[PDB]
RNA sequence: CGCGACCUCAGAUCAGACGUGGCGACCCGCUGAAUUUAAGCAUAUUAGUCAGCGGAGGAAAAGAAACUAACCAGGAUUCCCUCAGUAACGGCGAGUGAACAGGGAAGAGCCCAGCGCCGAAUCCCCGCCCCGCGGCGGGGCGCGGGAAAUGUGGCGUACGGAA
């Protein structure tokens, strides 16, 4: 049957661990067969239980990483690969917030001789 | 012993204030108050305390 | 020699297998230039280095 | 206020006090490492007005130079060329001993930037230099608006770059009649534009 | 003597394949490397040499980060957002 | 106290252990090399079945890091057959030849036939 | 070998001239550039005019060029102080100040 | 002898951060020739150029006068035209060689230390509560911990400023 990305998110890990043994099963068999010299259809399905396993393993890894980033939703100190990687030079800028700090002599600065808005008639 | 460096430094700079001439200016803080008027200021000075935090 | 190293032998293994003819049905595609393997190795001619 | 004696106490290094207090401090720090961490700044109103505050972040480094010029670094005579180039005793070099103890202090820490130096001393064969250094990523400098402007990357190794006090002292520029060879950015940008040929659309 | 009689004795080897740049120029006795400098921290490279920097250069390899860098930079480094689902 | 030796040495301090308030890394590394990795294929060839036939033993192309121990425990977890012996060879082709010599009550063609090779 | 008659040249073509040589292909190119820029900015102050401050009446020194008057920096503190105008609020309103000039006349 | 401060200096797989290396067309700081020309050659010229070394950014550097001028005076820096192959340097030989004024492109100004006045009025970190939460921030608690009087913050900087 056709394995589905779809299909395998609302299940749970074991039974997913328990498709990923019986497909690691199934590489196995078809190497035996493919090593002995079997069937076309044999050599041919090679290619689609490495994806299954491929797509398996994918669905385990994305529900295991979204399930850390819950549980790191809220926290101040999250693991390196949670952390938002862009590049280095810009993880090392300023926030927001500091870039946004003015100080005590240029908020009244601002406040007393705000830019004002003019024409000047022709 | 040998001592360490930070030690043997500390130590013979300690002697070298007592051999080389010291100028009156900085000569003038081992003349010092004494033993029982100290603790008479300090008594005094424990009543001006600045606050904590 | 005799006396090889672990990685010495893997490049020896990999210039091994770098030194097979091409497939027969490779040049029945339709984008195919290719007559032969034109970097191909005879262990007396070329001596790889090493 | 105290910082004006100080610092006109620090103007008679003639005198018997200070005369006293730099040979024992020149023979303190004669018998330290070459480079090593200074606790506090030696000279307050000095480091104060070069630009150190008293607070978290704030790095002050001790560093010795050796003195005299440059000899050309040359296997035993032997400057191969004309008789203007043989020259390898009395050479000087361009940059001031202050400058090259600000890029000994920054390359040995990398972490941090280089604001100023001052001089703490002297003696026949080395000459001592404090150095204020700021820690680019604590938060007292990060989240201070007036001090912020060194956590910027435009601002790595000025010391290396050439733009603190004592390196820039170097270059040759300013404004005026004296310094007609830095024009623009430095004296290699004045010597582009001099000798770089603009050859028009039309001519 | 010099030549042909002298070639024969060549069967010990000076150099070997270099671990940071995989040229055969890693010295077995001088512990270096003549291409790259591998117990060096940085690489050696000459500018009096433009032939011998565009045979290493970062547009030589694979770049399997920089290439990916390349692609991301149009969207603003975008991180942590899905396309929205069928 | 007095200084017995004229050497002065550093005191030993305190030294405390690592208590991280956030794990480097989110989750631990799968193990790759899992027991189906790590076996890949047998051979069928004349001199693999003279060596199945006389000698009771298997042969296997394993994985280049692969132990004689990992391979052992990992033909008794995939065949449900415990292990005499483990002799490994690393062929000129690159891959890893493991000889597995069986129990001497386990016979090695009958594992063979339920496996594929024949 | 000079010819029979002719000047004394000295060109200055004795450097590697050739590896600094700045052509202006790309003329029409900043032309263009600096006309969209001028827009932008016209077009970001909407109401203000779109050279920017008023420059003030300035005599030029240096007697070539003493009889003709030119556009200057800024208004002096002593203009504006005598106009009437606070220095940091004349910014504000499109006055150009700069406080290093003098008023002798 | 012991105890407790402070200073100076160590050791930690201590808690949280940062640097290394690459590319290098353009930029900044050093170092730095000889071919060549002088119909030879040594000063000069090549040339502060090639090579060498270090350091960045999307631009860099410079930059708001210890300025130009000698005028009825201009007024930060950078770039273009002109000044100008000029003043000047030079076995005054070969050759080298700016700046001011003027016309434009652009145009933006500012902050400390000191000197003073305010009860350190200032800053950092850890624990908890709720929110924001993919450029780690906001308010509320903590007889929580430190930094700082060997000076943090507010006013205030040469155009004067403070009461
Ligand atoms: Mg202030
Ligand atoms: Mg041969
Ligand atoms: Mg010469
Ligand atoms: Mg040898
Ligand atoms: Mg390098
Ligand atoms: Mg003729
Ligand atoms: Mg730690
Ligand atoms: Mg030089
Ligand atoms: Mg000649
Ligand atoms: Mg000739
Ligand atoms: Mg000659
Ligand atoms: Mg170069
Ligand atoms: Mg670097
Ligand atoms: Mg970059
Ligand atoms: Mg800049
Ligand atoms: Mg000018
Ligand atoms: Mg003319
Ligand atoms: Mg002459
Ligand atoms: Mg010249
Ligand atoms: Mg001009
Ligand atoms: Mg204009
Ligand atoms: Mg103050
Ligand atoms: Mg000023
Ligand atoms: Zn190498």
């Amino acid at each position: 049957a056709k394995i589905k990305a779809r299909d395998l998110r609302g299940k749970k890990k074991e039974e997913l661990l328990k498709q990923l043994d019986d497909l690691k099963v199934e590489l196995s068999q078809l190497r035996v067969a493919k090593v002995t010299g079997g069937a076309a259809s044999k050599l041919s399905k090679i290619r689609v239980v490495r994806k299954s396993i491929a797509r398996v393993l994918t669905v385990i890894n994305q529900t295991q990483k979204e399930n850390l980033r819950k549980f790191y939703k809220g926290k101040k100190y999250k693991p390196l690969d949670l952390r938002p990687k862009k590049t280095r030079a810009m993880r090392r800028r300023l926030n927001k917030h500091e870039e946004s700090l003015k100080t005590k002599k240029q908020q009244r600065k601002e406040r007393l001789y705000p830019l004002r808005k003019y024409a000047v008639k022709a | 012993v040998k001592w360490p460096r930070y030690i043997r430094l500390q130590r013979q700079r300690a002697i070298l204030y007592k051999r080389l001439k010291v100028p009156p200016a900085i000569n003038q803080f081992t003349q010092v108050l004494d033993r029982q008027t100290a603790t008479q200021l300090l008594k005094l000075a424990h009543k001006y305390r600045p606050e904590t935090k | 020699s005799s006396h090889k190293t672990f990685r010495i032998k893997r490049f020896l293994a990999k210039k091994q297998k770098q030194n097979r003819p091409i497939p027969q049905w490779i040049w029945m595609k339709t984008g195919n230039k290719i007559r032969y393997n034109s970097k191909r190795r005879h262990w007396r001619r070329t001596k790889l280095g090493l | 206020g105290a910082y004006k004696y100080i610092q006109e106490l620090w103007r008679k290094k003639q005198s018997d006090v200070m005369r006293f207090l730099l040979r024992v401090r020149c023979w303190q720090y004669r018998q330290l490492s070459a480079l090593h961490r200074a606790p506090r700044p030696t000279r307050p109103d000095k480091a104060r007005r070069l630009g150190y505050k008293a607070k978290q972040g704030y790095v002050i480094y001790r560093i010795r130079v050796r003195r005299g010029g440059r000899k050309r670094p040359v296997p035993k005579g032997a400057t191969y060329g004309k008789p203007v180039h043989h020259g390898v005793n009395q050479l000087k070099f361009a940059r001031s001993l202050q400058s090259v103890a600000e890029e000994r202090a920054g390359r040995h820490c990398g972490a941090l930037r280089v604001l100023n130096s001052y001089w703490v001393g002297e003696d026949s064969t080395y000459k001592f230099f404090e150095v204020i250094l700021i820690d680019p990523f604590h938060k007292a400098i990060r989240r201070n608006p007036d001090t912020q402007w060194i956590t910027k990357p435009v601002h790595k190794h000025r010391e290396m770059r050439g733009l603190t006090s004592a390196g820039r002292k170097s270059r040759g520029l300013g404004k005026g009649h004296k310094f007609h060879h830095t024009i623009g950015g430095s004296r290699r940008a004045a010597w582009r534009r001099r000798n770089t040929l603009q050859l028009h659309r039309y001519r | 003597t010099k030549g042909t009689s002298s070639f024969g004795k060549r069967r010990n080897k000076t150099h070997t394949l270099c671990r940071r740049c995989g040229s055969k120029a890693y010295h077995l006795q001088k512990s270096t490397c003549g291409k790259c400098g591998y117990p060096a921290k940085r690489k050696r490279k000459y500018n009096w040499s433009a032939k011998a920097k565009r045979r290493n250069t970062t547009g030589t390899g694979r770049m399997r980060h920089l290439k990916i860098v390349y692609r991301r930079f149009r969207h603003g480094f975008r991180e942590g957002t899905t396309p929205k689902p069928k | 106290k007095i200084r017995t030796s004229p050497t002065f040495r550093r005191p030993k301090t305190l030294r405390l252990r690592r208590q991280p308030k956030y794990p480097r890394k989110s989750a631990p590394r799968r193990n790759k090399l899992d027991h189906y990795a790590i076996i890949k294929f047998p051979l069928t060839t004349e001199s693999a079945m003279k060596k199945i036939e006389d000698n009771n033993t298997l042969v296997f192309i394993v994985d280049v890091k692969a132990n004689k121990h990992q391979i052992k425990q990992a033909v008794k977890k995939l065949y449900d057959i415990d292990v005499a012996k483990v002799n490994t060879l690393i062929r000129p082709d690159g891959e890893k030849k493991a000889y597995v010599r069986l129990a001497p009550d386990y016979d090695a063609l009958d594992v063979a036939n339920k496996i594929g090779i024949i | 070998a000079p010819s029979r008659n002719g000047m004394i040249l000295k060109p200055h073509f004795h450097k590697d001239w050739q590896r600094r040589v700045a052509t202006w292909f790309n003329q029409p190119a900043r032309k263009i550039r600096r006309r969209k820029a001028r827009q932008a900015r016209a077009r970001r102050i909407a109401p203000r005019p779109a050279a920017g401050p008023i420059r003030p009446i300035v005599r030029c020194p240096t007697v070539r060029y003493h009889t003709k008057v030119r556009a200057g920096r800024g208004f002096s503190l002593e203009e504006l102080r005598v106009a009437g105008i606070h220095k940091k609020v004349a910014r504000t309103i499109g006055i150009s100040v700069d406080p290093r000039r003098r008023n002798k006349s």
